[PDB]
């Protein structure tokens, strides 16, 4: 199946009593880990920003702020809610077995400093899984960055598949 | 020495603006992406339609006039010449009323359309195009008659020119009737998309079609226009890619098939998506997974569809058995479709496709094959569609007698003639 295999969702925690309002607004990607690509170009991946804008139907208008080919680019997507609060899906859901195929899950957050979000994306009998370490600033302490590595490694990711996107300023500073 | 369209895959580009983006004009911008198209090893581009067409007005439809939006006649000559240097031929789609509901105008106007077509064919042939495509021929009064006329018109002016017919039909008899009306005519259809997608059904469809078309050089597609990922379930995309490249004939793809690109959702206006060169032209895919679903993203990725497409397309281009080899189906376990490609004493190619979501023994039976074709004890694995196995066993020797396949796994193995 996978070169670097995926963990079961039974081994991925869910942030208890998820406050979708407190989680809203801009997050900087301080850390990124996963079994997929971790670079856009030939150099290490540069920091990007994700804005979770809570709609009235309690889905997220999610906007990724990207600095690519010396211009600002914006990926706009819809995180539709799943079974529990803090879980979301992406695109048109076909099956109930394949309702978990494109899924986002908030692991932990204190809402006003740090957050950890799990991504699942199936692609031809293989699963891309990522862990995003979010910050309200571009900096986070060694303890929080160490917690991210420990949790990343615990889901079966080597150290060379865990990166801390190089902080930038263009586009992501609003 | 064989026809140029025997030598590799065809690559359909319906919306030149969507393939290029907002950065440049359709025809001029297409020229700049030829280097990329060379890496895919495609032998022909099926472009357009690009001609002037006022929705459902026959007198305001000119098959010789290029939509000025896309570019000029001068821009199109540059493309033809640029492509010629790369050994890439240009097919022009001339489906007349492509902006309207009835593709061939009203049934009673067939006679007027045919005269417009006759005139168009001569002009474009002079301009230096190497063939033409006609889609929705199910909506054309006397399609067999007109396709024949247009072949006669094309052949009368040159020998080494290709005509492609398209249909929405998945019906064997309908497809054969159109094929038999005209010689050396490729026909794209929904034949391979109208399926339970079980191994026995896939084997049945392929073997029945080859039995009906006998010795004729077939084409292999999943539709006349649309993306493969819109018709084939996600779990079979790699398996179908292997199937299409290794069946005897010319495989036909649309731009984005090498990426696994999907078109408009069932709740959107049915119009072609942007070719995602980078993340500045992708839709419905957020970070961080978006990093994996662009041309730039899949380019360096060993386990991407773009890598499998390039690998299989390269083999299809240079191996004589895959270029113009005979085909023999093998007996195997239920829902495994195994077959051999062979030309004279050149390398044999053994293909084994597991269409089940479980480990399965191939149980290959080769007893009824012609003399001189015998399975050896072991054979070289060139490509598994299972990325896990490909990263561990590519270019390794596998024992055939106890051969087992992973869920939805496809194997391409190689073995030489033994003298």
């Amino acid at each position: 199946s996978d070169l670097i295999p995926a963990p079961p969702l039974s081994k991925v925690p869910l942030q208890q009593n998820f406050q979708d309002n407190q989680f809203h607004g801009k997050w900087y990607v301080v850390g990124l880990a996963g079994n997929g690509n971790l670079r856009e170009d030939k150099d290490p991946l540069k920091m990007y920003a994700t804005i979770y804008e809570l709609k009235e139907d309690k889905s997220y208008n999610v906007t990724d702020v990207l600095f690519i080919d010396k211009k600002c680019h914006y990926l706009i997507n819809t995180f539709v809610p799943g079974s529990q609060p803090g879980e979301f899906t992406l695109g048109s859901i076909k099956s109930t077995l394949g309702s978990t195929s494109r899924l986002v899950r908030v692991v932990s957050t204190n809402y006003n400093q740090h957050a950890m979000v799990f991504f699942k994306w199936v692609h031809q009998n293989r699963e891309w899984f990522y862990i995003t370490l979010y910050g309200r600033t571009k900096e986070l302490t060694s303890e929080l960055k160490e917690n991210f590595i420990r949790f990343s490694k615990s889901l079966g990711l080597p150290e060379n598949h865990i990166v801390f996107p190089v902080p930038i300023d263009q586009c992501i500073d609003g | 020495v064989q026809r140029w369209w025997h030598k590799g895959a065809l690559y359909r580009i319906g919306d030149l603006q969507a393939f290029v983006g907002r950065d440049a004009g359709g025809i001029a911008g297409l020229k700049s992406h030829l280097e990329y198209l060379s890496t895919l090893k495609v032998k022909g581009l099926v472009l357009g339609p690009i001609h002037k067409n006022q929705k459902d007005e026959i007198n305001e439809t000119d098959l010789k006039q290029i939509n000025p939006t896309l570019g000029s006649q001068e821009d199109f000559k540059d493309l033809l010449q640029s492509a010629k240097k790369k050994s890439i031929h240009i097919i022009l789609d001339l489906t007349p009323n492509y902006q309207g509901q009835n593709a061939w105008f009203l049934p009673a106007q067939a006679d007027i359309v045919a005269t417009k077509m006759k005139e168009a064919l001569s002009s474009w042939l002079q301009d230096g195009v190497d063939g033409f495509q006609f889609r929705d021929v199910g909506k054309l009064m006397n399609a067999p008659l007109y396709l024949a006329e247009w072949q006669n018109i094309t052949k009368n002016l040159s020998e080494d020119r290709l005509l492609i017919a398209g249909t929405e039909s998945s019906d064997l008899q309908q497809i054969v009737n159109i094929l038999e009306s005209t010689s050396d005519l490729l026909l794209t259809s929904s034949y391979l998309s109208n399926s339970t997608f079980t191994g026995e059904r896939t084997e049945s469809l392929v073997t029945r079609f080859l039995n009906a078309t006998g010795s004729q050089w077939c084409s292999w597609s999943v539709s006349q226009a649309g993306l493969l990922a819109d018709f084939i379930p996600d779990h079979l995309l790699r398996l179908y890619q292997l199937l299409l490249f290794t069946l005897p004939g010319t495989p036909v793809f649309s731009y984005g098939d090498e990426l696994g690109l999907q078109g408009a959702l069932p709740g959107q206006p049915a119009k072609a998506p942007l070719m995602p060169w980078n993340e500045s032209s992708i839709f419905h895919i957020p970070r961080p997974v978006s990093l994996n679903m662009t041309v730039k993203g899949q380019n360096e990725d060993p386990g991407s569809l773009l890598t499998q497409f390039r690998r299989l397309s390269d083999l299809r281009g240079k191996e004589r058995s895959l270029l113009h080899g005979d085909f023999h189906a093998l007996s195997s376990s239920p829902d495994l479709f195994s077959y051999i490609r062979h030309w004279d004493q050149n390398e044999r190619y053994l293909v084994v496709l597991n269409f089940r979501d479980s480990g399965r023994s191939a149980r290959l039976g080769a007893s009824n094959l012609p003399a001189g074709i015998s399975l050896p004890a072991s054979a070289k694995l060139l490509l598994s569609t299972d990325s896990a196995r490909q990263s561990r066993e590519e270019d390794t020797s596998l024992k055939l007698e106890n051969l087992s396949l992973n869920p939805y796994e496809g194997l391409l193995l190689q073995f030489p003639f033994v003298a």
